[PDB]
């Protein structure tokens, strides 16, 4: 039944009018069975009749899933007022209960009185025959199916009534999700069993029932693709679609899943499968699996094959976090309190940007992990990176901009992250100094690119179809190439200026990294930048 | 007693900001310092129905061992109707001593408009979201509120009237929760005469938790260009690149005589002997250098931009103006001791010190263009922060020739 709470006041957005949609036209079957069913709803006190001088409606359907109502809120929902969970808790932070009974609170929505004031506007119709006398209306008493509000004023309600209980239970652990309410503890069997009877009893008080064993959930627990084990948790199967013709949009979501998946099982790959996409014309197109397509779709399945298990949280433990280099701009991390026994895993994607570099990346993967730690544990964990102390103090005291690693120790597992160079700080002596220039003109594209230097060598190379940047880094190239192990390197690019703050060893151009290539195989390199134009050859 | 209405600006509606991670520590201490502020009536927890939010989260001042709550209102605030407030005395910034004092806790004494408490909503989250959130309200005149100062204006001026008046040698200035008290008189004297003031005020309930400002200490530095006996292609080079630059500061530099020396390809350190020419030029300069450039005047009407740069080694400098290459102000940062291994600790430091003396001077904070990844900022900067106030902030990437001239500020020959 209905029960004794406060309602919360509720109200359309600002300026805004009830719904009025026409109610659809239905046949004698639906017609019949819906009278049916708001005739049950009706006198449980679910909802009410009204006469027209509510201007309001919504449409009304009948579908078989015996027949049962539906009412179609999009209107009224678009017209509501805005509430402020959707942030979920994930497995890694759960710790482990000896019991966990799971509590259903179904058609508890219709069990929660609405804003008496509200009311008026979830008015719908029920339609005669066909187009004649006018059918019956009525409007809900509570919470209705399908309405925006619902679930926040649900929830609010259930966390009110809950509160005491919670206080007089402190050892007993509640979390709602939807209408399931999923309670925990580490009494005993027999004390556990004897407090969810008063927990239920508790609710009966306020109207909220319970149903019988017929549909009451056990463990495991299938929850956003987990599975939900009392001693662990594993990961839901991964299966790939056996099939012989593939087409783009299949392609396309295999790759997703894939991608998904990487996360778990860091072996994983696509590029060979992603380069089937090159060109496509359409969605339905097929397209013929290259034999390396076969041999990497083949391999995925074998890794997916594999069963993967987490453990949960363990607050009397410390946390550790580990991370490893995968390749260039690629990072995998697991997290765990006990060597091997994982509570997280996952890995890092990046793009290379503009221009970056190792340790750069290794801090932003500190980053991430140390948040959605903080999310998910509400704790930092303690790093063991692939970087020497050395390395690090040597790049972050230097780096133009501020950055930090939380306390965190050296793990000698390669590959190690390292500065793949560093320019010297003074000129070299006794080191050939290339006076280096390009230029170009914007429009016709026509660049030239060259040095001399004091040594007396000289060079310069006409460029067609180029810009003034190109040409400004193709001379810096030049001169890295037919210089030797040392050099000494004079520019008034502002770019160069760039890279000598910066020192990247990662670019999204092509030049840049060609240069920092060159940069790398040089045992010392003097970068200096002077005003342009000013007569300083 | 009296609620005076407050009242959004005009078109505004009100802040939703989403509440950021906070760890076990600092949730258990909000949960509380709420619950306790609840019983007292201060604040009250609210439905679904209010979709409004304010950040929150704690802090422990210096010294301090208990935690203290700071909530967000930025947002707020800059929606706030303004109030035609308190004045700003051009006094303190040159009085020889201030003492900030924290008068934030008289406010709970004081009831807000009924309508606009609405808009004070905030959350306490939790751990990996096992729960909902704990929503509340205010109901009393909130901390770091600029509405809240403002209505407990006359209240102020009240219980300061007899210390004032009988003190009319003593500054007393407003901002905030902060109270900056400035006097020229001596150390001990100065001290002592807080206390009075301290105990005046506690005798009303309103608890007020070095220490001392010394306005006029702040001087602006120089830029001073090195000297050598010999100077090499290279070292040309570098300072012809810094003169270049600073002529955008101070038109009268002129590098056309040094640049001469440059014609030619010889080697980086190929010493060069500098000309009568060159050498004046480069005297010039220097003499053109020892003075900040004429006609800079801060124009209330406008805001106030700080600019910070890393210098390396524990080293950070600053500018700040309202328009580019017009700096009011500028200064250099060593780092606190302690803070031996942690970029963000400093710099943390350096922007509440930075923001406390444009309080002093000018009693407005500036805006923050910080050299720092936004990520890592909004990540660890609430660890290591102490004031009642936020300053704005924007994050950049911090121009190589920036760094390299203000790095060029003079420095004592001892200390
Ligand atoms: C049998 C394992 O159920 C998972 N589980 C659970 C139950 C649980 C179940 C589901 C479907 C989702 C979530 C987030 C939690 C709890 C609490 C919240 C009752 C716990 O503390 N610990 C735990 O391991």
């Amino acid at each position: 039944p209905i029960s004794p709470i406060e309602t919360v006041p509720v109200k359309l957005k600002p300026g805004m009018d009830g719904p009025k949609v026409k109610q659809w036209p239905l046949t004698e079957e639906k017609i019949k069975a819906l009278v049916e069913i708001c005739t049950e709803m009706e006198k449980e006190g679910k909802i009410s009749k009204i006469g027209p001088e509510n201007p309001y409606n919504t449409p009304v359907f009948a579908i078989k899933k015996k027949w049962r109502k539906l009412v179609d809120f999009r209107e009224l929902n678009k017209r509501t007022q805005d509430f402020w969970q959707l942030g979920i808790p994930h497995p890694a932070g759960l710790k482990k209960k000896k019991s966990v009974t799971v509590l259903d609170v179904g058609d508890a929505y219709f069990s929660v009185p609405l804003d008496e004031d509200f009311r008026k506007y979830t008015a719908f119709t029920i339609p005669s025959i066909n187009n004649e006398t006018p059918g019956i209306r009525y409007q809900y008493n509570v919470l209705p199916q399908g309405w925006k509000g619902s679930p926040a004023i649900f929830q609010s309600s259930m966390t009110k009534i809950l509160e005491p209980f919670r206080k007089q239970n402190p050892d007993i652990v509640i979390y709602q999700y939807m209408d399931d309410l999923y309670v925990g503890s580490d009494l005993e069997i027999g004390q556990h069993r004897t407090k969810i009877e008063e927990l239920r009893q508790h609710l009966l008080r306020w109207g909220l029932t319970t149903p019988d064993k017929k549909h009451q959930k056990e463990p495991p627990f299938l929850w956003m693709g987990y599975e939900l084990h009392p001693d662990k948790w594993t990961v839901q199967p991964i299966v790939l679609p056996e099939k012989d013709s593939w087409t783009v949009n299949d392609i396309q979501k295999l790759v997703g899943k894939l991608n998904w998946a990487s996360q778990i099982y860091p072996g994983i790959k696509v590029r060979q499968l992603c380069k089937l996409l090159r060109g496509t014309k359409a969605l339905t197109e097929v397209i013929p699996l290259t034999e390396e397509a076969e041999l990497e779709l083949a391999e995925n399945r074998e890794i997916l094959k594999e069963p993967v298990h987490g453990v949960y949280y363990d607050p009397s433990k410390d946390l550790i976090a580990e991370i490893q280099k995968q390749g260039q701009g690629q990072w995998t991390y697991q997290i765990y309190q006990e060597p091997f026994k994982n509570l997280k895993t996952g890995k890092y994607a990046r793009m290379r940007g503009a221009h970056t570099n190792d340790v750069k990346q290794l801090t932003e993967a500190v980053q991430k992990i140390t948040t959605e730690s903080i999310v998910i544990w509400g704790k930092t964990p303690k790093f063991k990176l692939p970087i020497q102390k050395e390395t690090w103090e040597t790049w972050w005291t230097e780096y133009w901009q501020a950055t930090w690693i939380p306390e965190w120790e050296f793990v000698n597992t390669p590959p190690l992250v390292k500065l793949w160079y560093q320019l010297e700080k003074e000129p070299i002596v006794g080191a050939e100094t290339f006076y280096v220039d390009g230029a170009a003109n914007r429009e016709t594209k026509l660049g030239k690119a060259g040095y001399v230097t004091n040594r007396g060598r000289q060079k310069v190379v006409t460029l067609t179809d180029t810009t003034n940047q190109k040409t400004e880094l193709q001379a810096i190239y030049l001169a890295l190439q037919d210089s030797g192990l040392e050099v000494n390197i004079v520019t008034d690019s502002q770019y160069a200026l760039g890279i000598i703050q910066a020192q990247p060893d990662q670019s999204e151009s092509e030049l840049v990294n060609q240069i920092i290539e060159q940069l790398i195989k040089k045992e010392k390199v003097y970068l200096a930048w002077v005003p342009a134009h000013k007569g300083i050859g | 007693i009296e609620t005076v209405p407050v009242k959004l600006k005009p078109g505004m509606d009100g802040p939703k900001v989403k509440q950021w991670p906070l760890t076990e520590e600092k949730i258990k201490a909000l949960v509380e310092i709420c619950t306790e502020m609840e019983k007292e009536g201060k604040i009250s927890k609210i439905g679904p129905e209010n979709p409004y939010n304010t950040p929150v989260f704690a802090i422990k001042k210096k010294d301090s061992t208990k935690w203290r709550k700071l909530v967000d209102f930025r947002e707020l605030n800059k929606r706030t109707q303004d109030f035609w407030g308190i004045p700003h005395p051009a006094g303190l910034k040159k009085k020889k001593s201030v003492t900030v004092l924290d008068v934030g806790d008289a406010y709970f004494s004081v009831p807000l408009d009924e309508d606009f408490r609405k808009y004070t909503a905030f959350t306490i989250p939790s751990i990996n979201n096992e729960t909902p959130g704990i929503r509340y309200q205010y109901n009393v005149l909130p901390q770091g509120w600029k509405g809240s100062p403002a209505i407990f204006q006359s209240s102020m001026t009240k219980i300061l009237e007899p210390f004032k008046k009988q003190n009319p040698d003593i500054v007393i200035y407003q901002y905030m929760d902060d109270l900056y008290v400035g006097s020229d008189l001596e150390i001990g004297q100065h001290r002592t005469k807080i206390e009075e003031l301290r105990q005046h005020l506690l005798r009303w309930g309103l608890t007020t938790p070095g220490y001392e400002l010394h306005p006029d200490k702040w001087t602006v530095q120089p830029i001073v260009l090195p000297e050598k006996d010999s100077w090499t292609v290279n070292d040309i080079q570098k300072l012809v690149g810094k003169l270049n630059w600073a002529s955008q500061i101070y038109p009268g530099i002129k590098v056309r005589q040094l640049c001469k020396l440059l014609r030619g390809t010889k080697a980086l350190t190929e010493v060069i002997p500098l000309t009568e020419e060159a050498e004046l030029e480069l005297a010039e300069n220097r003499e053109i250098l020892k003075e900040p450039v004429h006609g800079v005047y801060y124009d209330p009407s406008k805001d106030l931009i700080a600019e910070i740069q890393k210098q390396g080694q524990g080293q950070w400098t600053y500018q700040i103006y309202q328009e580019p290459f017009k700096n009011l102000k500028t200064g250099k940062y060593a780092r606190m001791r302690g803070a031996h291994t942690n970029d963000v600790k400093q710099l943390t430091e350096a922007v509440q010190k930075i923001t406390t003396e444009s309080i002093v001077i000018w009693g407005k904070t500036p805006k923050f263009k910080l050299p720092i990844q936004k990520e890592t900022w909004e990540t660890w900067w609430t660890e290591y922060w102490q004031a009642t106030w936020i300053p704005e902030w924007e994050f950049v990437n911090t121009p190589p020739l920036v760094k390299l001239w203000y790095n060029l500020e003079k420095e004592p020959i001892v200390g």
